[PDB]
């Protein structure tokens, strides 16, 4: 292979030669230049004006090697900044790649899938432009096989990643018709036995579930929540992270969607998620819990039945401070929407000491959340003639001191609520 | 977002 380490000048000489095979050699040399991880000369290749020549090569049926080489080079040009991807798009590459998707050579169609994914990954605009050119139909036609296992592993992984990029990005979100067109194949991929396919499919579902309740409902109608929970229980963290993200997105919708999550058995997995060694898994699991303790009282009772209140107490006691803030949110929602029996159970699980210990943080929001939770618990106690007991409890663990110190805190509502508590339950 | 193809 004497196509190693050409100069941009030599490649330009070869591509302008009007000799199909000299052009093929120059295009392979360009591909190898662009395939180096140490600063590929993308900008230099663009300034040479080579993108139109590559795009024209994309359509040379009688020379599949130059098709593959130009597709690879343009894929690696589109893998760069938004301006480089834009240079690829302006050359007319989208329709050429969509036409290549029907190539009878598997590696060329795979490279076209790769390039289209790189393009759509730039953002909403290029995503929707790829959709408008009619990519979804051929992309999904490539997956129209009885058993996904017959497809090549890398082929299927690239197809899944591209389809996931077609579901990515918001403001705007993907077209509803496109999501309806993709979701069946996406579910079939979500039921695949390959870990990377599963991770990309869960990321796609997490993208689709990040939005209004209508999108969440589109996703939930397809009965993917049970599979999402099964994957939530997986050992491969790359699969668990997107599955937890998707469950947390779904529980932000209506209480019926949250209830479908609960029915699928998600809570049973949360004892592990809330003690996960990954800080972000813990944080997102606590964030998901906060969106469940905000729901109905029967759902709070489901949380309690699964014995997850001790795990929230633990997270509040020792965890990354952001996880602790999400836990404070969950506790405040619990107390605001829960019964008196449930608030009493929360206090019995040992919430008061770790809740007080967080009133010395420098985050003003967590102070407000904790004070709101304390006010709710004190209301629940008033409903029992137990305010004296709870005040004694908060005093014996050093909480009264922090509450008093919060009267000089700069923020307004902070000292307002703290002074209210001081004057109302401590006299 | 994007993925470069390496040799």
């Amino acid at each position: 292979q004497g196509t190693v380490n050409w100069s941009v000048e030599d490649i330009v000489k070869g591509i302008n030669s009007n000799n199909l095979e000299s052009q093929l050699q120059a295009t392979q040399a360009a591909r190898k230049l662009l395939s180096r991880e140490k600063q590929p000369p993308i900008d230099n290749i663009i300034r040479a004006g080579l993108i139109p020549k590559f795009v024209s090569f994309l359509g040379k049926t009688d020379c599949s090697p130059i098709q593959f080489e130009s597709a690879w080079a343009l894929t690696n040009i589109a893998s760069g900044t938004s301006e480089q991807t834009k240079a690829v798009v302006d050359g007319g590459a989208i329709p050429a790649f969509i036409s290549l998707l029907a190539s009878p050579h598997a590696h060329i169609s795979e490279q076209a899938v790769w390039a289209l994914g790189n393009i759509a990954g730039d953002g909403s605009a290029f995503r929707d432009l790829v959709i408008k050119h009619g990519a979804i139909d051929p992309l999904l036609a490539l997956l129209a096989v009885p058993d996904l296992s017959t497809l090549a592993c890398g082929y299927l992984r690239n197809l899944t990643w591209t389809l996931s990029n077609l579901c990515r990005n918001k403001n705007p979100a993907p077209p509803l018709d496109a999501v309806e067109q993709i979701l069946p194949t996406l579910v079939r991929l979500l039921h695949h036995n390959d870990p990377e396919v599963l991770a990309d499919s869960c990321w796609a579902i997490s993208y689709l579930t990040d939005g209004p309740n209508e999108r969440i409902e589109m996703v939930v109608k397809k009965g993917v929540v049970p599979q999402l929970v099964k994957l939530l229980g997986a050992t491969e963290l790359p699969i668990v992270t997107p599955a937890l993200r998707a469950i947390g997105n779904i529980v932000t919708g209506t209480d019926e969607q949250t209830q479908k999550v609960i029915d699928a058995g998600a809570l049973a997995v949360f004892p592990s998620l809330l003690t996960n060694p990954k800080t972000n898994i813990q944080k997102e699991a606590t964030w998901t819990m906060s969106n469940i303790t905000a729901g109905r009282q029967d759902q709070i009772q489901q949380v309690v039945n699964h014995g997850l209140v001790p795990f929230l107490v633990g997270v509040l006691s020792k965890a990354d401070f952001k996880t602790q803030k999400e836990a404070a949110w969950a506790i405040t929602n619990y107390t605001s929407g829960g019964t008196v029996e449930q608030i009493v159970y929360l206090v019995h699980c040992g919430i008061i000491e770790p809740l007080m210990n967080l009133l010395s943080a420098k985050d003003t929001k967590i102070i407000q959340v904790i004070l709101d939770a304390i006010s709710n618990i004190f209301q629940a106690a008033e409903k029992l003639g137990e305010t004296e007991k709870l005040s004694i409890m908060i005093e014996e663990c050093g909480g009264l001191d922090k509450i008093e110190a919060l009267q000089r805190h700069e923020n307004e509502s902070v000292y307002k609520a703290s002074l209210n508590l001081i004057e109302k339950y401590f006299s | 977002r994007k993925r470069q193809k390496l040799m």
